[PDB]
């Protein structure tokens, strides 16, 4: 999920936005 | 389990900024 996701490597705003609603 | 916490932290408050109005759900069993 997101903490695997992005706390084990940088996530850019851009690959954040893939988990708005 | 304090380092995914202050990440999460951060996180929420960069999904904050850039879902702006769509919101977003922060959440999970694992
Ligand atoms: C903005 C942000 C916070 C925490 C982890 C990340 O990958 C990205
Ligand atoms: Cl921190
Ligand atoms: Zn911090």
């Amino acid at each position: 999920g997101i903490v695997e996701q992005c706390c084990t490597s940088i996530c850019s705003l851009y690959q954040l936005e893939n988990y708005c609603n | 389990f304090v380092n995914q916490h202050l990440c999460g932290s951060h996180l929420v408050e960069a999904l904050y900024l850039v879902c702006g109005e769509r919101g977003f759900f922060y959440t999970d069993k694992t």
